[PDB]
């Protein structure tokens, strides 16, 4: 029943008693379902120490990934580039994902193709799915630039991109001249970021190795800038901002974040901003390259090291301060520039937010997910504000990484309770959070479950989530925010302290009984 | 109206297109007319898409894996393969479900065998029997398995009917093998074809023998609700009203158990016939159990469909619907009395996968809402056929259409509203014109049944009726 | 007793079982305290619409007020000029209460001096503490103005400050060129806003009532700012921002947000950017005059359009979509510049986070209280996003402002259910959303207790509080947060729908009972 | 440290000042003697503030209002005059207390009566009079009203004692007028003593003729103790582990009905001296109830206030107090053992108010730190002797300090930590010192007795090695 003045959605209508009769008699009757004892056992033991040691010794299954396949990453590179469309050479049903997953996570339109590759090019290969696949896609949507990445499917019978589309632009599908640059991204190989690395290396290897002859190191007094995957536009802006405070003239290429934030103002943009050709054919005059996250650009590093000769700094992700302190110092000494006043006096206003902040910071115990930097940089934010991270996990990390990060936390006394974990999931970290509280988790929509499952055990048990990290789902707007320089450290440690008093705050709101410390001034 | 300027855009869309690709679209788009009853002679579906044209289909794991064996609450579902496909399908479809998450229900969590390249050279098999294994340590109250293939998996020659054999024998639990590997088929079509056939050939039969359950003639089976945001609990609450007992729900908020007691109701009342005719069609043959269609979108639509369905049993069946409709009539007469003068005389453009196109067409005339246009993804020409009679004269009729399409019949068409899914909705609403979600509902519902209607209608008005839609040009521009 | 592994503060220490039994027998023994029945009646009967009806027949009692006193608005509006120092001419107690006050919002230091006023210049008057304190302060600070305002004890004693400062100018206290504007600040008239405005009128009439015959209007092609109370850093930032992206020459007068934001560098500044004289003195030279809060610059407004000439334009607070408009327009129009394409695409930006968030916002109920611009423009908003206001409090407003507010609700479907009050204070406040719950509460620090007593109530009572507004002092660096132009408008808009998804979260992680509806996406 | 320094600092620091103000603050900064026993030779103290300096002083009616009556929860503390005063003072403080906030307990809540200048002009008897009529209407818990004055009440002639009393008489209840306006005094000390006076005039007899009360050899009063933090509810726990019967608290967690049975104890323990010598002496002298400070900061100074407590009760309370001491000695040492290392060598500023700058001295000096200068806003000149006796030898001692003195002072001595108000911490956080909140204990606490004694070590730890000190100075500057 519904009243018209006050409609009910599914929460809380399902809540009549109508409806909970109607569920009642439903499970009695027909589901055969275990005793609620038997279920309250099964959970209590999912909650112990030997329920962990058994989830550890875990080799062939996965539960709950904290991580995606490499076209994702290859698409978000692709769309960083100006009027340029991504071209999965494929199935379909990657394609649908991949933009469902985009559109969620940006509440934007993201715009990408495939051939559509069925079970008649499982056998005879996808030779005419390019070719028409490039003349439709060139003819209908007026790309300047089409970028190929491949799924699984194509991967697995060993499909020539390279043949594929020399084939297609030799019979006329597609004019010679029209760039279509590609990257093979096997999704059983790596994660996105991989894929993101991939299509990075695709495109500039494309745009500069045959035309290598007239370039001169340090010509257009420019520095490159490669971002790498990321999901934050925040992040493109200040690092354009702090970039253009210090007049330096930089390149950044792959730049999504025109793209992925268009008006609503009565018209639609498939293509908006990005790095155009002529950036892309000038980078190796630059006067070097900078990584924003070198850990998930290898093949990168390796190209721009061997071919256009930028000697690549060694530098973390300009996250926290001494990161971005380094990173400003070096980006100074390559360009010559002195760091100007308000770089300086924004450092000591994040230093100040520390000053202010650190009491209630203190000694607090986060168990943290995500990709390789951004985890990393978070790790050394939270050591250099008195943070204690205990339960440290990449999903798509490797060892030499791990080696840094146990290097990273060697070096502060607040590191001595971490722990480290590469190639294990977050049914693991579930295990973790239980066995060995933490105060909060920071990773993305996904820890949400973990919550309620804590909550499940008790009040005194539930470890609340602070959403920091892609995808999230739940909340709006969030992608909008910063996570590099100082500004992204103020935004990262205004919402830590904050997160901890409204936890505070809940827990002593109870009148006449914990409602002693609801303390006006905090 | 206005069949000749209809036909005329047509033409002028399919004017940018190759000559491939337009001999090819030409025959996906028509223009509608109530008195045909053949779509064969007026529209064409089910058949591949034209490569790099955007278009919004998915794939059979979708159809297999997230329609139909994903919202089995008691059943673990294992995506096997590399770990894209369980991750961008994890919890994205709102399949309601009562039960404890990782003890006794695993519906929104992502089981993978996560592939390596290790895995591709040299197979999965003991792979996928080590992680069998660990399955059954870990989480001992599932009461089966289903393994849904990925496209490798079809394309290296694993062999998981045997190992599922195998396994199930030594271990006596129910595992199902589905080979719905993305690449067969067209869409997520084929996906629903695979799974159920899996469902027949491993689930319904396995109390053919077993005769303990006690039946009575008023014993049906919901088919093809899903329960999206609810949907399927909103409707069976009527049917019990009306005195019938909902033996088995497939199959949001269903579980294996109910599955295997399908087969002892005594009617099916299937909801989407797209995705469960199969399965119906056989217990049909099998079993003797008639089967029959119903429409609980809008009082209009829902009052008919109890009718209809009360016509099947006796008189005190009878009597309990008149009843159920009495009882109900003032709540549904209230919605329509404070919503339709906020929402008559407005029109719609629709684009859904292959039920609701049409299903929905009632619930937004009840509220004086014409539907101008309407296409399928995926859907066959027995759909088109049950849906050129539901719709006006010279509306226009799309097949699998392409987003330069959509994009285009919108802009010449200026439909007051658009309900379509995720990858089209930031689209439309750029362009300024209301969109609803109508796969999701928007993260609301329920939409079945009297009250589901209500929420309906007032997301309809809230969407529509919207200030911000006002606002989209600047005031200096 | 404590262990020194995990030490409890009083939260949760006091929660023991010793201090438990400590307690109990404390009340038990000495406290004659009332049966724990008797509260519950008594609070039961403090929520109904019957003590409603007597709360809303108070006369002469004020409970839990909205507002503070004049002079603390007099040293805001001091605090922004150059090394300026606030002198408030009374006793020193109310210059301690001030500094806490602003401290606590800010966390900031704030330098404001007095001359200690006691029971001798209560028959004597205050002509001595003047003319000891202005050389006083001058000798030991190094102000180039001092900026005087007055407590409640010298407007009863009818101190003459023209007079005082005079004779301390003759007599030699302190040079006849050093600048002392002045201005009567009584607590018992208005409210910290109304001081805002008499200290910024007396600051102007001071630097420019004497030297208006060589004053041209629209000599210096200039735009005038006045701010108001203003205590959000982001709101001079974005207007600063804003006026600089169009190319339009501006001077605001009354700028703290330098003297609010120092860096910690190892140095203590007491003074920091603000208006310097030489603006003060060539204000009379701009093309206008814009006020930013009307409703509190009743006395500027006829101060500029008396002396200085300047039409002042009929603008309101530039909050929300409309409003903003109007304000760019009619800048536009009195400068003459073009708006350029970044607001335009900003205005575009915010409109497509309105349609991405508008299905969550529809219908919500909010309760709401605050200074009277801010009050009216955080209405517009709600308006504008389809919200319902419903209970709208400002206890410093006044008729004709509720008649206004009247006009912008009637002019709107969504103003049906709206009731405006003035002169009302929290605990009416209190009364109404027990009486006409609403789904939320935006104000400052001080409705945390009624979202307490909600409560109190039962869970599907309380009313959740978002913090927007002065003073906030349980959250760190909400101060630093934008409410005015398309940001502020984006900043508010985030925190409206991210705080209703946080409560529907809440709602929902109930395990096996309202998890149905803990979505993944929202 | 080297005395001739410090007098040459002193004297450079009085440089700038006018010769009246240089004159006057010479008498208000000393160089300590541990040996000098009177400090009239040294320092002078309790004197008004010079104009234009940046005091840190408060008001009589932050002394009476704030830190006296409005910790008393049962009562309804109501302040008369203009809005703001009783809105900078609100829950400001942290004396905590147990109660129903609105019902039965109002600490937290701001009554005023909220003067207009038609108040000022024609007097607020008549609204003082409606207003507690409205207060006994709306808040009928309450067990008894004060009515704190702000300036303007004394300015204007505002009789409170006859409208207290009549009302008094008319209601039965007990109505207190506090003559605690602001320009009264030189700092919130007078505030204290006028606080204490109405205390002992309308509230401490109201049982001198009722006998009912059952009372014990081992009863006593907590005197000055204002639950900051919880640190009364600390201390008593101790008492009650003594044996002894603790029947009233002032005024921390305090009801009136306590202070009304105190002259019934048998022994009086103050804490602050400052703030309660007044009301500790008159019932000295009247009731023949003896008094006693008792200092509860740290272990070594907790020991020896249990101990001489206990001395001054039976052989039993003794044998208890030893057997305290003893179950609470391995907590303290654990901490000590954990912290001194981190804490060992490093020296302390202090400016406070009238008690606290020379109790915390010792448990300081309990985790191995030196306190190098110490001063009092507002304290007295035996509160002066006092300190002299437990401060070292050529420290520093400041009375009423300024901003410009104590912000040379502390830029000359370089401390590693200074403990003093609100309105010095982010003057001496952005100076890269690390600062505690000596007042509120930094939203801590308690620190009173050994469960504090862990809190204030765990806190000195955090603050003073948190690695925000070290990143003060860019790297490239
Ligand atoms: S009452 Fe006094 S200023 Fe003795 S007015 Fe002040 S809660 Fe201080 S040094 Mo705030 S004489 Fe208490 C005090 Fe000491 S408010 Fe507290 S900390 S022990
Ligand atoms: S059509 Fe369908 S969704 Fe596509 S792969 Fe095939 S079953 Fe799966 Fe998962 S991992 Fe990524 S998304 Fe693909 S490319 Fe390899
Ligand atoms: S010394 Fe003390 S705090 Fe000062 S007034 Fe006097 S009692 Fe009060 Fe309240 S209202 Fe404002 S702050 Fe004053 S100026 Fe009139
Ligand atoms: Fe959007
Ligand atoms: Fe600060």
């Amino acid at each position: 029943s519904q009243q018209v003045d006050k409609i009910k959605a599914s929460y809380p209508l399902f809540l009549d008693q109508d409806y909970k009769d109607m569920l009642a008699k439903k499970r009695d009757g027909f589901e055969e379902k275990y005793p609620q004892d038997k279920i309250d056992e099964v959970f209590q033991w999912t909650t112990t120490k030997e329920y962990q040691e058994l989830n550890f010794q875990r080799e062939a299954l996965t539960v709950n990934p904290a991580k995606a396949c490499q076209p994702l990453g290859a698409v978000l590179c692709a769309l960083g580039f100006e009027k340029t469309m991504p071209y999965v050479h494929g199935s379909q049903g990657c394609v649908a994902y991949f933009r469902s997953y985009f559109n969620r996570h940006f509440r934007e339109p993201v715009s990408c193709v495939s051939d559509s590759m069925t079970e008649d090019a499982a056998v005879f290969g996808g030779q005419q799915n390019m070719k028409d696949g490039l003349q439709n896609c060139k003819a209908t949507y007026k790309p300047d630039m089409i970028a190929v990445s491949t799924t699984c499917m194509a991967e697995v019978i060993g499909d020539d991109l390279n043949a594929f589309i020399n084939n297609s632009k030799k019979e006329g599908f597609i004019p010679d001249e029209f760039p279509v640059p590609f990257a093979h991204t096997p999704s059983f190989v790596g994660s996105h970021v991989t894929g993101w690395d991939n299509m990075f290396e695709g495109i500039a290897r494309y745009f500069t190795l045959k035309s290598m002859d007239d370039k001169v190191v340090g010509s257009n007094k420019k520095i490159n800038i490669v971002p790498g995957f990321e999901t934050y536009l925040g992040n493109f802006r200040v690092i354009k901002r702090m970039l253009s405070e210090m007049g330096v003239g930089y390149s950044l290429l792959s730049d999504p974040e025109e793209v992925l934030d268009t008006p609503a103002d009565g018209q639609f943009r498939m293509y908006a901003g990005g790095t155009t050709q002529e950036e892309m054919k000038d980078a190796p005059n630059a006067l070097n390259t900078v990584l924003l996250q070198p850990w998930h650009l290898e093949k990168t590093k390796k190209f721009v090291e061997g071919t256009w000769k930028h000697e690549v700094p060694k530098l973390n992700i300009p996250m926290g301060l001494d990161w971005t302190d380094e990173f400003l110092m070096k980006v100074s000494e390559i360009s010559g520039q002195p760091i100007p006043a308000s770089l300086t006096k924004e450092r000591g206003r994040l230093v100040d937010m520390m000053t202010d902040s650190h009491t209630w910071l203190h000694g607090k115990r986060f168990a943290l997910w995500g990709d390789p930097d951004f985890v990393m940089g978070l790790v050394k934010f939270l050591l250099e504000l008195g943070c204690e991270p205990v339960h440290i996990l990449c999903h798509n990390g490797n060892k030499r990484w791990k080696k840094a990060v146990d290097a990273i936390l060697a070096a502060s006394p607040y590191g001595k309770n971490a722990t480290v974990y590469i190639g294990k999931d977050l049914w693991h970290l579930r295990s973790l959070v239980f066995t060995d509280k933490p105060d909060f988790m920071i990773g993305n929509s996904y820890g949400k479950f973990i919550q309620r499952d804590t909550l499940h055990k008790g009040k005194e048990f539930e470890v609340p989530l602070i959403r920091i990290g892609f995808p999230i789902f739940d909340r709006h707007h969030l992608h909008r925010s910063t996570t590099l320089g100082y500004e992204g450290a103020m935004q990262i440690l205004t919402t830590l302290v904050n997160s901890i008093l409204e936890r505070l705050d809940e827990e002593t709101r109870g009148m006449q009984a914990t409602d002693y410390n609801h303390d006006l001034v905090r | 109206m206005s069949r000749e300027e209809v036909e005329s855009l047509i033409q002028e869309v399919l004017e940018v297109y190759p000559e491939k690709a337009r001999k090819d679209r030409n025959k996906h788009l028509a223009v509608n007319d109530p008195a045909v009853t053949q779509s064969k002679k007026c529209i064409i579906s089910n058949k591949k898409s034209q490569p790099g044209l955007m278009t919004i289909r998915g794939c059979a794991y979708a159809g297999s894996k997230g329609v139909v064996w994903g919202p089995i609450k008691d059943m673990i579902h294992i995506s096997h393969g590399p770990v894209g496909c369980g991750q961008y399908s994890r919890a994205g479809r709102r399949n309601y479900y009562i039960g404890t998450t990782g003890v006794n229900a695993f519906v929104t969590m992502n089981f993978t065998s996560d592939f390596q390249e290790k895995d591709i050279v040299f197979g999965g098999d003991k792979k996928l029997a080590k992680l069998i294994d660990e399955v059954e340590t870990l989480f001992p109250l599932n009461k089966g398995i289903s393994v849904q293939s990925e496209c490798p998996i079809g394309l290296i020659g694993d062999d998981i009917e045997s190992v599922s054999k195998v396994k199930g024998a030594e271990l006596s639990k129910t595992i199902v093998p589905v080979r719905c590997e993305g690449f067969r088929g067209v869409s997520q079509s084929l996906g629903h074809h695979i799974a159920n056939d899996a469902v027949r050939d491993w689930v319904l039969g396995k109390r053919d023998e077993d005769t303990t359950f006690a039946s009575t003639p008023y014993d049906v089976a919901i088919i093809g609700d899903y329960n999206i945001g609810g949907d399927a609990w909103s409707s069976r609450i009527l049917l019990e009203e009306m005195g019938l007992r909902c033996v088995a729900q497939w199959s949001g908020d269903g579980s294996i158990s109910e599955i295997e007691l399908t087969p002892k109701v005594k009617l099916n009342l299937v909801h989407c016939y797209r995705s469960m005719n199969y399965i119906s069609r056989h217990m049909e043959e099998k079993y003797g159990i008639p089967w029959m269609e119903y429409n609980f979108f809008g009082p209009t639509k829902t009052i008919e469909s109890l009718r209809a369905i009360a016509a099947k049993f006796d008189e005190s069946i009878q009597k309990k619907c008149e009843e159920v409709i009495a009882k109900y009539k003032p709540e549904w007469e209230a919605v329509v009395a404070k919503y339709r003068p906020r929402l008559e005389g407005k029109r719609v453009m629709l684009y859904i996968g292959g039920l609701r196109p049409r299903h929905v067409i009632g619930a937004y005339e009840d509220l004086g809402m014409e539907v101008v246009g309407t296409g399928y993804e995926f859907a066959h020409n027995d759909d088109y056929d049950r849906t050129m009679k539901e719709m006006g004269d010279s509306t226009l009729l799309y097949d699998d259409v392409t987003g330069y399409e959509f994009e285009e019949f919108v802009k010449r068409i200026k439909p007051d509203l658009i309900g379509s899914g995720i990858k089209e909705k930031f689209i439309f609403q750029k362009m300024g014109i209301p969109f609803r979600e109508m796969h999701s509902w928007d993260y609301s519902g329920p939409y079945h049944g009297f009250d589901g209607f209500a929420i309906f209608a007032r997301d309809m008005d809230m969407t529509l009726n919207n200030p911000c839609w006002k606002k989209l040009q600047a005031p200096w521009e």
